[PDB]
């Protein structure tokens, strides 16, 4: 077995991310979501930085 | 063939291929950045205190 | 009637399924009633219904459309899980009228 | 079974350069 | 440690030296680029725009 | 050269060849059968057979594994319901190692209780594997409905016998079954001298008899295997002629007139009487053989039937028919040399190869102690009058039969009807 | 003696050539049986899309009558004689023998000729034979193991005429009428196109005689790989079957040892095999595997992961074990008149001459781990694999993980 599938973390990786079933006819709408994400990642470091001068 | 040495030599291991595209950063990181700051300097030439100070 | 078949005609050709070679039944919600529906329907249909699913599905990941000649026509449609959801609606019906008195 | 063939992929395929005397092994190693 | 005494591990690490020194190399070159050392980056010909 | 059933002092029958090919092949062949336990062990030597692998007294299994993986040789376990054989075959250069693989693995295994629970669950496995041929299934209910003390032990362990063979069993089979007067060494490649010294390597071998026993007495009884198959399978048999002897050579040549297999890629079968008369029989596809079995204490000479379950009757009883007709006397003389042909092709195509050719060596053995060469055994056939062939037609439809069936069942006719 | 001395002691095959081309091989031996038959370098990939199913046809009534005695006047002679007859069709090869005494080696021989050069296609029978290989087509349908690599071979080669099967498509044979099999026969079955090979207990020289007796009427005179998937789903099946292969190198190559060293170097799954199937001037090296719904994926991984450790990091004790189990095979398989007379005419129809075994095994001593280890990464390493997936198969990973578990980002 993967060591992916072995490691607990790397199992809820794998199972989350790397190996979730996602329909294939997802269309670029699906995208926006992820990118929230991606949007609050840098809002987190982004402002992280402001604050050290803030 | 360019390809018959090139793809055994670089882009058969990985570990060449990160090595080739690390030297290529460096290298584009310098040229691009000279030319963008050429381009630049062209385009708004005189405006800029660098030519002034002359 | 004519004006009514008239407005629904236009309506199914409006509504894109059967461009995609689909028929009205499979693009209802897949519910509770709707999956017990599907568990009861015979093997050749269920697998009708999967492959042409599956076909519809490919096609919008493509996002192409199948050809005109090869659209679902609204005066041949089947609708084949009717029988089966509206056994299934008014089984679960009955036993709410059970379970309310 | 035996209605294996395969429906054509022409269309998708890499348009390879030439006809030249290529082996498969070198147009896969350009590709 | 004493299971990796033995001809197949030697045979096992010979494979494996050219992959480790081409990595090193490559997080050696990638510090070097990253951090603009400039002690290593005015030996190679080109990249010397830091007058 | 040719072989010389050497018998050693304590019992051990050697045999040593030395045809030249590069793959020196060696085999002990035991006495030891599933006819050979009772009630009480029943299926022991399927898990017996399975257990080569076991980690030995002299040697482990993981090192008895990668030494034959790495010599590159196979060690390899047959089994019938009289003989068992251990065959290993390697390099020239080779031979030691794997040698005294084979004496760890007989002579002295230790069946690790643990071990022998995690190998139990492989038996279900085999047999299944070995059921998806219908014609063993066949053969082994036929068996069981045959005979009643000895040969109706199946070779594969029953259902409820699969997960409850203790190692205490394998150890007291081996022991009571494994010795040296009940076994044969031979070898191909292998030259006398080292054939010899490995003999000597098995000199100390337990004692020198076992505890032989039963008689396989013959019932006409019957076993019924309802079943959802469309195909149904059929055999019914009678008790010929016991193995070694000029009846049982009259059965082979009269199983070699009625049909035993085929002859031509997809052909028809023209010259099998069997196969014509079915032909005329039903249109659907069959498939009609003359089963012969031949043992020590018994035989068993049949017709097995693969046929469609609703012209199942047709087909075995036109297939009776046959042999009724050769009972008759209606055998002329050119089909009965054109059996004696195939008999003689038969068996000299399969000694071709040396895989076979050591079982054969090895069954002699075992059951005479000299070795017959094939001129004798073409002779013997050849010995087979008509007059003879008559009478082995005539004793197996006197014969009380025993039938085992298997598929759908609705037209086979039972025992009695047949 | 020693494994060389061994080797050295195997006979040599005479080999002699005919006026007409017709190339007469033969292995004397001691036994008392022997094996001849005709090899003919005619298979499904010489046929194009309207004669697929010529040649399997042909080898299906070619026992069912000849010219000089009919059908049933044939098989009785071979079963009076106690002989075997037996025929085989591969994508590339042809083959007709019989199994029979040696006294009968003359008969036998001419037997063969009235197979091959007069030939009676009898409309009856050709009839009976359509109707046959309709049957037999659907009855083949169960066996999903041939069904797999069926499937390997058309989307491995597609395009390539070596991508049809042998039995040809449902449609071609009922179509295929008489005078297409009798212009199949008069362009492929032609010497030299043709070896006559015998083994056991046969002399050359009778045998060369025979030949020119029965044998000497005969007439005188792009492969591409596309790594493509195909999967057919069927959740009822029990377990799926799994076949991936990569492009191999022909018969004419000194990599194929190494590669076969390297298959026998190579339990999740419940039947793994491993696979080297050479063809002229292309061929697949791959796994076979058998598999629950539920591990599909596991044994896919694995396989792929021996095959990266083989490509990268291949130790001198596997390799010398792989050596040996090549070795073993090679010589248990010449084991047998059959094998031995199949191997003549299958070596002299590819390779030419017969490789002897003294040849096989210094071939076999020059491998080396390193010579393993490249010739490894020459042909599996990072190489677009060919898929073929016979239900249920959902488990197995889409075409590019595949792709990409075809190579290490370590290495």
């Amino acid at each position: 077995t993967p060591m992916r599938k072995t490691n607990p973390l790397m199992k809820l990786i794998n199972h989350s991310f790397i190996d979730l079933p996602t329909p294939s006819n997802i269309s670029a709408w699906w995208n926006f979501g992820s990118l929230l994400g991606a949007c609050l990642i840098l809002q987190i470091t982004t402002g992280l930085f402001l604050a050290m001068h803030y | 063939t360019l390809t018959s040495k090139l793809y055994s030599l670089l882009f058969r291991r990985t570990s060449t291929f990160a090595l080739t595209i690390i030297v290529g950063v460096m290298f584009f990181e310098r040229a691009f950045d000279q030319g963008a700051d050429a381009i630049y300097d062209h385009i708004n030439e005189g405006k800029l205190w660098k030519h002034i100070k002359h | 009637g004519k004006w009514l078949d008239g407005i629904r005609k236009w309506y199914y050709n409006a509504a894109g399924f059967n461009k995609l070679g689909l028929m009205r039944d499979d693009t209802i919600y897949e519910d509770e009633d709707v999956k017990e529906a599907i568990r009861r329907l015979p093997e050749n249909l269920y697998n009708d219904r999967m492959f042409r699913i599956k076909r519809a599905l490919d096609l919008n990941l493509k996002h192409q459309i199948l050809p005109k000649e090869q659209w679902t026509k609204y005066e041949e449609e089947n609708f084949y899980l009717e029988p089966y959801l509206k056994e299934v609606i008014r089984e679960r019906k009955e036993r709410e009228e059970w379970a309310k008195k | 079974h035996t209605d294996i063939k395969v429906p054509d992929f022409s269309e998708y395929r890499r348009l390879e350069v030439l006809d030249s005397t290529k082996s498969s092994r070198e147009s896969s190693e350009a590709r | 440690v004493t299971r990796f005494l033995g001809p197949r591990y030697r045979e096992l690490v010979k494979n494996w030296v050219p992959t480790a020194y081409t990595w090193g190399a490559v997080g050696a070159v990638g510090l070097v680029w990253a951090t603009d050392w400039r002690l290593i980056l005015d030996w190679v010909p080109y990249i010397n725009g830091k007058f | 050269q040719d072989l010389e059933f050497t018998k050693l002092p304590n019992g051990l029958v050697i045999a040593s060849l030395e045809n030249y090919s590069p793959v020196s092949r060696i085999g002990l062949f035991i006495k030891a059968g599933s006819r050979y336990e009772d009630f009480s062990n029943l299926g022991t030597t399927h898990l017996l057979r399975l257990t080569s692998s076991l980690t030995t007294k002299g040697a482990s299994s993981f090192k008895i594994t990668r030494g034959i993986e790495a010599v590159g040789g196979k060690l390899s376990v047959t089994a019938t319901r009289e003989n068992m054989a251990y065959t290993v075959e390697c390099l020239r250069g080779d031979v030691d190692i794997l040698m005294e693989f084979l004496l760890n693995v007989t002579t002295a295994p230790e069946f690790r209780r643990w071990e022998v629970a995690d190998l139990q669950p492989q038996l279900k496995i085999d047999k299944a594997v070995a059921f998806q041929n219908p014609q063993t299934h066949v053969i082994e209910n036929l068996h069981a409905a045959a005979y009643r003390n000895a040969l109706a032990n199946p070779l594969y362990c029953p259902d409820y016998r699969i997960g409850k063979v203790t190692s205490e069993e394998l150890h007291y089979f081996v022991q009571n079954h494994f010795t040296s007067a009940r076994m044969a060494l031979i070898g191909l490649g292998v030259s006398h001298p080292v054939l010899k010294q490995v003999a000597e390597q098995f000199l100390n071998m337990r004692g020198g008899l076992g505890l032989s026993g039963a008689k396989a007495n013959y019932r006409g009884g019957e076993i019924r295997e309802q079943n959802g198959d469309s195909l149904v399978h059929a055999a019914f048999v009678a008790e010929s002629a016991v193995a070694g002897s000029a009846e049982a050579n009259a059965f082979s040549v009269l199983q070699h007139v009625l049909g035993a297999g085929p002859h031509v890629k997809r052909g028809s079968n023209t010259t099998s009487h069997l196969h014509q008369a079915v032909a005329k029989a039903t249109q659907q596809p069959f498939d009609v053989s003359a089963f012969n079995a031949s043992y020590s204490d018994s035989g068993l000479f049949g017709i097995y039937t693969i046929s469609q379950a609703t012209a199942a009757g047709d087909v075995i009883k036109a297939a009776y028919n046959q042999v009724k007709t050769i009972a008759q006397g209606n055998l002329s003389n050119t089909d009965v040399q054109a059996a004696k042909n195939k008999l003689k092709a038969g068996y000299l195509m399969s000694v071709e190869s040396s895989e076979c050719f050591l079982e054969e060596v090895g069954s002699q053995a075992l059951v005479a102690g000299s070795y017959m060469p094939p001129s004798t055994v073409l002779q013997q056939i050849d010995s087979v009058a008509n007059a003879d062939i008559i009478n082995a037609a005539k004793k197996f439809v006197s014969g009380q039969k025993s039938m085992a069936a298997s598929g759908n069942l609705g037209h086979t006719p039972f025992v009695d009807e047949l | 003696a020693t494994f060389a001395q061994a080797l050295q002691f195997v006979p040599e095959t005479q080999v002699s050539l005919l006026d007409n081309g017709l190339r007469v091989a033969s292995e004397q031996s001691s036994q008392p049986t022997c094996t001849v038959g005709v090899w003919i370098d005619v298979g499904s990939r010489f046929e194009t899309e309207k004669n697929n199913g010529a040649g399997y046809f042909l080898e299906h009534l070619a026992f069912k009558g000849t010219k000089n005695r009919p059908g049933s006047a044939l098989e009785k002679e071979v079963e009076s004689m106690g002989a075997h007859l037996n025929a085989y069709s591969t994508r590339e090869h042809t083959a007709y023998y019989i199994k029979a005494l040696s006294k009968d080696l003359p008969k036998a021989v001419e037997l063969l000729g009235d197979i091959v050069q007069n030939c009676s296609l009898e409309d009856s029978q050709i009839e009976k034979e359509r109707d046959v290989i309709l049957r037999e087509m659907q009855e083949n349908d169960a066996s999903m193991r041939d069904v797999v690599f069926n499937y390997l071979h058309a989307t491995a080669f597609q395009g390539t005429p070596l991508a049809q099967a042998v039995e040809g498509p449902s449609e071609n044979v009922r179509k295929l009428s008489r005078a297409d099999l009798t212009e199949y026969l008069s362009t492929h079955y032609k010497a030299p196109r043709m070896v006559l090979a015998a083994a056991g207990g046969v002399e050359h020289q009778q045998l060369l005689d025979l030949a020119q007796k029965h044998l000497g009427g005969i007439p005188w005179t792009p492969c591409r790989f596309t790594g493509s998937e195909i999967r057919h789903r069927d959740d009822a099946l029990p377990f799926a079957h799994v076949a991936i292969a990569v492009e191999g190198p022909g018969w004419a190559s000194p990599d194929n040892v190494a590669l076969q060293v390297a298959n026998a170097i190579i339990k999740l799954c419940q039947s793994f095999q491993t696979f080297s199937i050479c063809y002229a001037e292309t061929g697949l090296l791959g796994a076979h595997f058998v598999c629950d719904r539920m591990k599909i994926d596991d044994m896919m991984f694995v396989l792929q992961g021996q095959w990266m450790r083989l490509c990268t990091s291949a130790t001198e004790s596997e390799v010398a074990r792989g050596k040996n189990i090549l070795r073993n095979a090679l010589v248990s398989h010449l084991d047998g008149t059959t094998p031995v007379c199949e191997d003549i005419g299958r070596s002299l129809l590819t390779y030419g001459r017969r490789i002897p075994l003294a040849e096989w095994e210094s071939r076999i001593a020059e491998v080396d781990a390193s010579v393993v280890r490249e010739i490894c990464s020459k042909y599996i390493y990072d190489q677009c694999p060919a898929v073929a997936g016979y239900g249920p198969i959902e488990q197995l990973p889409d075409y590019n993980r595949i792709r990409s578990g075809m190579f290490w980002l370590r290495f």
